[PDB]
């Protein structure tokens, strides 16, 4: 039951160093049975293996090719971890950046990329972070389809990506959507999350959207109240 | 650095039907060095088959992989809607690990029409200055659709973002967003904000529109 905690959503200056921590659950990093990776994700490098670092009577470390002189992986016994350091970073390495454990699972030999970090979206830009603002999209008559009607908030203006969205502390999750960013032409994010709820509600029970942009460390309730 | 290519790109089956995934590898591999893995979205990809032909632990028997030297098969005997995923092949050469850039599997599904809903903006935008109306297509199927805005019967350009969502897990559909900004200056100066919307579930175009 090994479980990996990678850090935060980040944003970093083009020519600066990435740096990123995975806290390890479940097992040791300096098991002889595993081998502690990185991966990163996006539309220009597919799904891309980046480097490994690993304990066998000694600290070994294994890099990609793509990247062999930019990085370093480090592990951290003290703490039961290992990070990621890339230097000089480019707007090419944005990505989801996953750790995951590597175990031997053919007799010995292969080994095999078995458990995985959640991810973290690095973004490579040199705008500055700024939380969003919140707005309520209100139910109204124009918002309604048969006896079903929808709200939703608007989430604007902010930098960089991601914002989550829950609805009612996460006690409403039937027919939520919340929408792929967009970028503005001001350079700042905005997305809306809508859910379709009955509209014999609306008078009685209570909506509130939750906004989390960790980036800015910004938390925001918005209670959705129908306009009318 | 042996390069792994799929094939299809895209592929869009109904539930029920068998999924024939391939992985072509740029020189032989051992069989021992290929796996699979599924990647839903928002999560880090999952280990699927390895080994070629073995299921890791707790994939369900209607997944199984096939294959050796060049050609490797993932076959998905019979869909269930959950299994809506990119899947991955990928081999180990001992130091280095490569992925194919992936297939994508579209859950097929009967046509639905959207649900159209607008919403003006917020009195609270609107007093800093910004006013953005959003048009909502929810819960339709095929994934296109068109939408266009008419502000006081004037056919609007270039002033409106569409996002689309990913197929929903609950019903394999799709939802959409147009959302048109102005400025309040810009909002204030017009009456009647309309979106019309045509998709091919619906008998006729559908327009939600609303007076300031």
């Amino acid at each position: 039951q090994v479980q990996l905690q990678q850090s935060g959503p980040g944003l970093v200056k083009p020519s600066q160093t990435l740096s990123l921590t995975c806290v390890i659950s479940g097992d040791t990093v300096s098991s002889n049975r595993a081998a502690w990776n990185w991966i990163r994700q996006s539309p220009s490098r597919g799904l891309e293996w980046l480097g490994r670092t690993y304990y066998r009577s000694k600290w070994y470390t294994d890099y990609a090719v793509s990247v062999k002189s930019r990085i370093t992986i480090t592990p951290d016994t003290s703490k039961n971890q290992f990070s990621l350091q890339m230097k000089s970073v480019t707007p090419e390495d944005t990505a989801v950046y996953y750790c995951a454990r590597g175990s031997a699972m053919i007799f010995g030999i292969v080994i095999i990329l078995e458990s995985w970090g959640q991810g973290t979206l690095v973004t490579v830009s040199s705008a500055s972070t700024k939380g969003p603002s919140v707005f309520p999209l209100a139910p109204s008559s124009k918002s309604t389809s048969g006896g079903t009607a929808a709200l939703g908030c608007l989430v604007k203006d902010y930098f960089p990506e991601p914002v989550t969205v829950s609805w009612n502390s996460g006690a409403l999750t039937s027919g939520v959507h919340t929408f792929p960013a967009v970028l503005q032409s001001s350079g700042l994010y905005s997305l809306s999350s809508v859910v379709t709820v009955p509209s014999s509600s609306l008078g009685t029970q209570t909506y509130i959207c939750n906004v989390n942009h960790k980036p800015s460390n910004t938390k925001v309730d918005k209670k959705v109240e129908p306009k009318s | 650095e042996i390069v792994l290519t799929q094939s299809p790109g895209t592929l869009s089956l109904s539930p029920g039907e068998r999924a024939t995934l391939s992985c072509r590898a740029s020189q032989s591999v051992a069989s021992s060095y290929l796996a699979w893995y599924q990647q839903k979205p928002g999560q880090a990809p999952r280990l699927l088959i390895y080994g070629a032909s073995s299921r890791a632990t707790g994939v369900p028997d209607r997944f199984s992989g096939s294959g050796s030297g060049t050609d490797f098969i993932l076959t998905i005997s019979r869909l269930e809607p959950e299994d809506f995923a990119v899947y991955y092949c990928q081999q180990y050469d001992g130091s280095q690990y490569t992925f194919g850039q992936g297939t994508k599997l579209e859950i097929k599904r009967t046509v639905a029409a959207p649900s159209v809903f607008i919403f003006p903006p917020s009195d609270e935008q609107l007093k800093s200055g910004t006013a953005s109306v959003v048009c909502l297509l929810n819960n339709f199927y095929p994934r296109e659709a068109k939408v266009q805005w008419k502000v006081d019967n004037a056919l609007q350009s270039g002033n409106s973002q569409e996002s689309v969502t990913e197929q929903d897990s609950k019903d394999s559909t799709y939802s959409l967003s147009s959302t048109l900004t102005l400025s309040k200056a810009d909002y204030e100066k017009h009456k009647v904000y309309a979106c019309e919307v045509t998709h091919q579930g619906l008998s006729s175009p559908v327009t939600k529109s609303f007076n300031r």
